């Protein structure tokens, strides 16, 4: 299964069925027929498949990457270190793209789960989405199709220069 | 598929590093060659662009018919 801390969900609160009439609803009868004719053979087949899988067990692992020095401590026109720095930067870039994807999935899940009170009950998810979108836009936007670590470093240097200059104007 | 046909990422990584080292050395050698050729064309003190002059082994140092020579 998945991890509930990365993908949060509130505990559900299901009301009890308290009917006010005498006509039997077909939903309960159809549900009982559903666990009779459908759920039992499906669960039996899954139990057999799980037994066959428990007969032969093997594992796989999540690949771990150690930290290589980045482009800020790389000599210019020294491809041996810049290649590793650029590979690390591209791996980080893909990881951040999936992080923003996770936050978008959280926001959509919150909206669908809350339904008609989504614009009040999903303030925290919207704030998290705004924060991660702002940081992604300040980190990776307007680079082009030929993006590299040097362009990102130049953009960050220009942003810090602008921030320092704007601080100096208002000091 | 990964065990039978595909190369490991580590093998590709180190092969790319070796390739980058080789072409970087070749490019620096090419730039040094262009600079050396320009300098030896300009000054002419090195082994290249040594256009021939007259060999001095053809001079006769024996006494001539006239002392003033």
């Amino acid at each position: 299964s998945w991890d509930k801390d990365v993908y949060p969900e509130p505990p559900r609160r299901t009301p009890a069925p308290s009917p006010q009439t005498s006509l039997p609803n077909p939903i309960t009868y159809l549900t009982k027929a559903f666990d009779l004719l459908v759920d039992r053979p499906v669960t039996l087949v899954r139990e057999f498949i799980e037994r066959q899988h428990a007969k032969n067990k093997y594992y796989y692992y999540h690949r771990e990457f150690r930290r290589v020095p980045d482009i800020t401590e790389c000599h210019e026109k020294d491809v041996l270190c810049m290649f590793e720095a650029e590979m690390q930067w591209k791996r980080d870039y893909k990881v951040d793209q999936e992080i923003v994807n996770i936050i978008q999935e959280r926001l959509k899940a919150c909206q669908q789960r809350e339904g008609e009170s989504h614009r009040q009950n999903c303030a925290k998810e919207l704030q998290q989405f705004t924060q991660v979108v702002k940081a992604y836009q300040d980190r990776y936007h307007d680079l082009g199709a030929h993006y590299s670590a040097r362009k990102c470093l130049a953009k960050q240097k220009q942003r810090m220069l602008a921030e320092r200059k704007a601080t100096k104007e208002a000091a | 598929i990964a065990r039978t046909f595909f190369d490991a990422p580590e093998k590709n990584y180190e092969r790319t590093m070796a390739i980058l080292q080789i072409e970087s050395e070749k490019a620096e050698l090419r730039l040094k060659e262009l600079e050396v050729r320009r300098l030896m064309r300009a000054k002419g003190d090195g082994p290249w662009f040594q256009y021939p002059t007259i060999d001095k082994a053809l001079i006769d140092h024996s006494p001539k018919a006239t002392p003033d020579n």
